[PDB]
């Protein structure tokens, strides 16, 4: 839009006054402008990136994502099954939980899985004793030994 | 570069009549110096050095729609300006040197052109000139000639000169820089402190026996011409009343009897006992102001000073 | 936050008080003043503000600020004095009533490093650091644009000799200029908070802190706890040297910052705080305001 | 890796509020910014303070009968007109919010030179040096719908034989 | 290279090219963000790490990295992964991690996740009374008493 | 935001408070859009 | 024995915090450092007393569609715009303790002139002289990532037919 | 290159200032001949021949950022420089035509900008420039007119001039040059020796009927107006005392009868007997110091006499 008026009159008058003001309203209008773009580019703009623009790191494998959901589909159209029996594939594919790391049984996977479960929970609920404790301990502090 | 002029009963500025200008040039002070040569001493005094004049130029020209009008343009010009009656003169500049901005060729968002055949790069209101500066300077006109260059446009070249005082004439008292009511008239050439109220700009002072003045004008105000103007409510009866002040010399006013609430105008070399009828008689000594701390010293705690000036500059 | 009043001050010498500090493990305060001439008086005072002793350190420079050490119950203090008019000396010493002068009462520490140029220190028990103020020669000034310079140390190395400047960093000239003096420093949790003020009403005076590991500008606020909004008694306020208030015992530190106020010939120190939950409120606590009765 | 045929001209004058005016059939074209180095050296040192542009730019052309502009262009000359002119790069948009808009180089001033040559059996073309007021201003400009389709230029497209059609 | 919120106190021509300079540098700042924004939608290379960017589907959120990891991680299971006797994997899938053989594998999963769920329910009903209780006791105002 | 577009007519010290105040409002605010941008670029979670 | 696309200049404005800048495309060059004597001579001898130097570097180029950089020389022709620009010769590495620095010729001035050219059908080319502040320094210096993957520019590497690759 | 100026209550210098100066030249001393032509002899006769003053001329010019700050800049230079006040103003050179030094441009190691936009080839401490010389020129200003050049380079013409003596008085005593306690305001166009407390170094001399001097100044030290000042401990009672000097005339102090603890200050054209009240009826000769040895000889073995004094150029 119209600039900024960088230089300014040299008299202090109402014309030095309305030239500060005139920037000011301008400063502010294009701050404003432009979180209102940043929120839309964050939250609503769709197609903002195109994939490429992405990074994609894991086992020292850095690549972009459209390029590995390329190499993806490349590989499930090349993938080959074979009718095992009544279900052998689905279970060699449930065999897995979330981050690949193939278990060799299911019940594996499983035992695997509640146990990180019940240790994420046990330790949260560990830190939530803790620090109640360290709360009644800091607000009803009566140690007059110290 | 509009040249303005505040003449006693009118204000004019010639880029208002058509008269556009190159620039102004303002000389500094001519020295005159009074020495005197010892007759075989390898070195000579001096009696005296002091500022004379301050000549001013301004080169301006001036273009029209035909020839013949030029006659009269020259003329309104002479009527305008050429004036033995002293005029303030006050400078003008522009901020930027300003383009013409960009446009879109579509029949649409075209050209403007000044009543003078000119393009008018000053789109927005902020865009012409301002008093660069918050003085002015007591002037008369020198003799000019005219060259035609060709077609409408013919040059001028003005040569200007100090009136009274050499020197650069602050327009607006300090009392105006007290009293916050006038706007405009106050420049960053003077370092002024915002702290309206507060030291350095204040000029009214109460129930003292010595107080602080900071005269923001290099230029030292000791000459009469200049309107330095002061007023005291004496605040104590006394027979005498002397005061000091420092880049000045002492003050007395004896052999005259006083009272408190009497007030003495104290104008430059001269005292107003109580407004009129002027005693003057006693310890003709008028005060001077250097710049920055001029600190003065009565001896009975006046209930009121307060004094109004004009800053001068060099 | 907003500060917090604590205390005034009643030293028995009419002049500013160019800083201060409070001792946690005793309750006295050490307050710094300078006297007409290069010497410096530093009054030891209750926490009230009711006066204990004092001393006078003759030669002994502006005095803006000193540090104080404790080395299990035996109490140092840094300063910064010159003997002779020769140059400025960086001095340890013991407080004792009275005088004293740079000697053999007052011991040097490294001189042949840092007594090139203007130093000062300060002491933060809880890193165990002292942090030098180290002043700029006017040349020096003139590419560097810049008064003053702070460096990190560690006490441990101070003593044992070895000398160390992790942690340098300049200070730009709009922090410490004529209208923004420097008037206190205080290290903290590698933030250094540094309290300026131009001894004139409606001339902000404030502080700027900052941090110190990566050389920028944490935060900036402004301070008017001369009293009520812009009309302070007498006719000016100035900002003095700040004090960082930890406690042996419920590791809550608080900032004190001390004020100067009143007109020419009479002078008021107060002490406020920005405190940490129940700080301040301990802080004068400890001792009763005086009354003329009980 | 740019061909000139992508630029573009456009001119109008000043006080007239319409649409721009292509310059057809320019072969060559120039556009120099010399400047005048306002230095003033010490006597133990040296330093330049300013600069005095002296910008302008040249163009031939080729006097086709269907446009009068290079009468235009004299009557310029001659009478002094102040002219705005700004060569507008196709090919080249906007790139926020901007897509019929074109990069340019806009710049105003007075045409100080004009003369034509022509030889026998020969097209008769002539050469314009243009002065530049001041500084010029670049920003993205958009064409009219006349330069636009004057752009396309296509030539005899297919027609047909046996009278079908000329 | 910063702004100056420091202005001059006299009002002369420092503080007017202090006021100059700012103006200018905001300006100039600004464009910069704009320009650098821009860049960084349009053609800044690897501008986000696959971490952060979701992946919604039904009542699920992840991101994209871990998403592709473990279809990854299927498809290689699914290829080099040894298999064979489903029905009895499936049926020693049964039991739970503590030694009780449910009568079936999705009554199992059920009462698993119900255990779960009813655990973490619990800590979080602790941890909002506890909370509640906490801001009754700080920021407390109750002129009853 | 929250700038003070009516600024005193008057020559005095709240003139260049509140320029003062304007200026620290809009450096705080660059500075926060900056580190914003920083952070959806490099450090968000779920941007 | 030496080629001159060996040689490789570097442009920078000074009051800039970043790597220098190419410059693409340049056809021709050239660098003159002209003299004049300050010479006094007795009427029984001769003598010279200074010099005051003239130095400038002229270059051509070709302003291809990807590069804004000729516009950024234009605003500084027009805008009077101090430019610190250097000649890093490759192939001369450094000798002792120095291997990725390269010999070069560093000097500062401002743009004097700029001047393009265009014809139909004809790459647009132009012309840029720029003074030198003073005397120049040289000294061993050292390229921008940037230059170094330029300077490579290999060209359409082996592709494959029938649909492997475009 | 930055013009030096001391004021009375003040030092000034112009590169502080955003004012850059082109060079400065110094003009010698306008020798007045006082010739007298014999009516019909081929030769006229030499009256005398006097110096008279020493013409300074400096023109400097400026750039800002912008065309409005021109007035402001060239208003502080006028109220910077332009003093009746006598001033004491000091030259100042470079050692060398400073250049660019190479760098690096690896997206570091970027060049400098003055506050004025140059380019700052002044990296280290020592680059900056010095004052030339241990001297200064008591100056006064003479009309200039302000040519703008484009942009916001404008030029300026100062034309100062000499004040009382032509001559280029010598800054610091010759005590500072007893007592090495002052440093700097010594140059090595002074040839001085190293040897502090040897001969042609000292100017306090302690029971002697006659000694030696080396007055370093190559303009003699007759006039009155510089700063010749001799203060002795007479050493031996006496009814009269007398004096003798070369490069000058005899001295006498008769006709008042003095003691030997006494002290006389002698000051130029003036005798404190004892430091006031004034005795100076008893031949009233002021001594003149030339060149190198100026060799004095007393009458009675004075316990003390020391002198200072300011060295003189030409
Ligand atoms: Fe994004």
């Amino acid at each position: 839009d119209n600039k900024l008026i960088t230089d300014l009159s040299r008299v202090f008058d109402y014309r030095y006054v309305d030239e500060n003001e005139y920037n000011f309203k301008l400063i502010s209008d294009m701050l404003t402008d432009f979180n209102f773009s940043l929120e839309y580019h964050r939250n609503k703009e769709v197609f903002a990136h195109n994939g490429e623009q992405i990074k994609y790191e894991h086992l020292n494998v850095t690549s972009s994502v459209s390029d590995f959901l390329t190499y993806l589909n490349g590989r499930f159209s090349n993938m080959v099954l074979g009718h095992n029996g009544d279900g052998i594939n689905e279970v060699k594919d449930a065999r897995v939980d979330n981050t690949g790391y193939d278990h060799k049984t299911l019940q594996d996977r499983l035992y695997h899985d509640y146990s990180t479960l019940d240790a994420f929970t046990k330790k949260v609920e560990k830190a939530v004793d803790e620090n109640y404790k360290e709360y009644r301990a800091t607000e009803y502090r009566f140690e007059p030994k110290e | 570069d509009i040249e303005l002029t505040k003449k006693d009963g009118t204000v004019i500025k010639l880029s208002e009549y058509g008269f556009i200008v190159n620039d102004i040039v303002i000389d500094s002070m001519q020295i005159n110096t009074k020495y005197q040569d010892k007759e075989n001493m390898n070195g000579r005094i001096l009696m005296g050095s002091n500022y004379i004049s301050r000549d001013i130029v301004v080169p301006c020209f001036c273009k029209v729609k035909n020839r013949s009008d030029i006659a009269y343009m020259r003329d309104m010009l002479y009527s305008l300006t050429t004036d033995i009656e002293p005029m303030y003169l006050r400078e003008i500049r522009r901020k930027e040197e300003l383009n013409y901005r960009f446009t879109q060729p579509t029949s649409d968002d075209y050209v403007k052109l000044d009543k003078n055949n000119f393009p008018d790069y000053e789109y927005s209101r902020h865009d012409q000139q301002i008093y660069v500066n918050g003085k002015q300077y007591k002037v008369i006109f020198n003799g000019v000639i005219n060259p035609k260059q060709k077609g409408n446009k013919v040059s001028f070249e003005l040569k200007f000169e100090t009136t009274e005082l050499p020197y650069g004439e602050s327009i607006g008292t300090s009392l105006e820089l007290e009293e916050n009511k006038k706007v405009g008239l106050w420049s960053f050439d003077f370092n002024i402190d915002w702290h309206a109220g507060g030291d350095k700009r204040k000029y009214t002072f109460e129930n003292l026996s010595k107080g602080t003045v900071y005269y923001h004008g290099s230029a030292p105000n000791d000459q009469f011409n200049m309107y330095k103007k002061i007023t005291i409510i004496l605040g104590e009866d006394t027979e005498s009343f002397v005061w000091n002040l420092t880049h000045a010399e002492i003050m007395k006013i004896e052999g005259i009897k006083l009272k408190a609430g009497d007030r003495i105008v104290y104008d430059s070399f001269r005292v107003y006992k109580n407004g009129v009828e002027i005693s003057t008689e006693t310890n003709i000594s008028q005060p001077k102001f250097k710049y920055g701390a001029n600190k003065f010293e009565f001896n009975q705690t006046v209930q009121k000073v307060q004094f109004d000036l004009k800053f001068y500059y060099k | 936050q907003e500060p917090e009043f604590i205390t005034d001050l009643s030293p028995y010498t009419n002049a500013v008080m160019q800083s201060f500090w409070v001792d946690p493990r005793t309750k006295i305060i050490y307050m710094t003043q300078a006297r007409p001439g290069n010497h410096y008086m530093l009054s030891r005072l209750k926490p009230n503000g009711q006066f204990i002793d004092r001393l006078l350190v003759k030669n002994g420079g502006h005095g803006t600020h000193n540090a104080y050490r404790y080395i299990g119950n035996e109490l140092w203090i840094y300063s910064a004095v010159l003997d002779a008019n020769e140059n400025n000396k960086f001095v340890r010493f013991q407080y004792r009533t009275g005088e004293i002068t740079y000697g053999n009462e007052m011991q040097d520490v490294m001189p042949n490093i840092f007594n090139d140029r203007y130093t000062s220190a300060i002491y933060n028990p809880i890193e165990n650091l002292m942090i030098f103020r180290r002043e700029y020669k006017a040349s020096e000034r003139q590419l560097k644009n810049s008064l003053n310079f702070v460096e990190v140390r560690s006490a441990d190395d101070i003593d044992k000799g070895i000398d160390k400047v992790l942690y340098q960093m300049d200070i730009p000239m709009e922090y410490t200029s004529d209208t923004q003096p420097m008037q206190g420093i205080t290290y903290d949790a590698g933030i250094l908070y540094w309290y300026t003020g131009d001894s004139k009403p409606a001339n902000p005076n404030y502080l700027q802190g900052f941090d110190i590991k990566t050389k920028e500008l944490l935060f900036k606020r402004r301070i008017d706890i001369g009293g009520v909004n812009n009309n302070f008694k007498g006719d000016f306020q100035e900002a003095e040297g700040l004090d960082m208030y930890y406690d042996l015992e419920t590791g809550r530190k608080a900032l004190l910052i001390g004020v100067t106020i009143g007109p020419g010939n009479n002078r008021h120190h107060s002490i406020y705080s920005i405190g940490q939950r129940g700080v301040n409120q301990f802080l004068k606590n400890i001792a009763p305001q005086v009354s003329m009765t009980d | 890796m740019k061909n000139s045929n992508d630029r573009i001209i456009l001119f109008r004058k000043a006080g007239e509020k319409v649409d721009a005016t292509k310059m057809l059939f320019l072969t060559e074209y120039g556009l120099s910014h010399e400047a005048d180095t306002d230095t003033e050296d010490t006597m133990d040192g040296s330093y330049n303070t300013g600069g005095s542009v002296e910008s302008t730019m040249s163009g031939t052309a080729k006097m086709f009968y269907g446009d009068d502009f290079a009468d235009e262009i004299e009557d310029a000359v001659v009478d002094r007109v102040l002219y705005e002119a700004w060569e507008v790069e196709s090919r080249i948009p906007g790139k926020n919010g901007d897509s019929a808009k074109f990069k340019a180089k806009y710049f105003q001033g007075f045409h100080n030179k004009f003369e034509l040559k022509a030889e026998a059996n020969g097209i008769d073309e002539y050469e314009y040096e243009y002065g530049v007021n001041g500084r010029f201003q670049r920003g993205f400009a958009t064409l009219p719908e006349a330069v636009t389709k004057k752009l396309k230029a296509t030539g005899y497209r297919f027609h047909d034989t046996t009278k079908e059609d000329a």
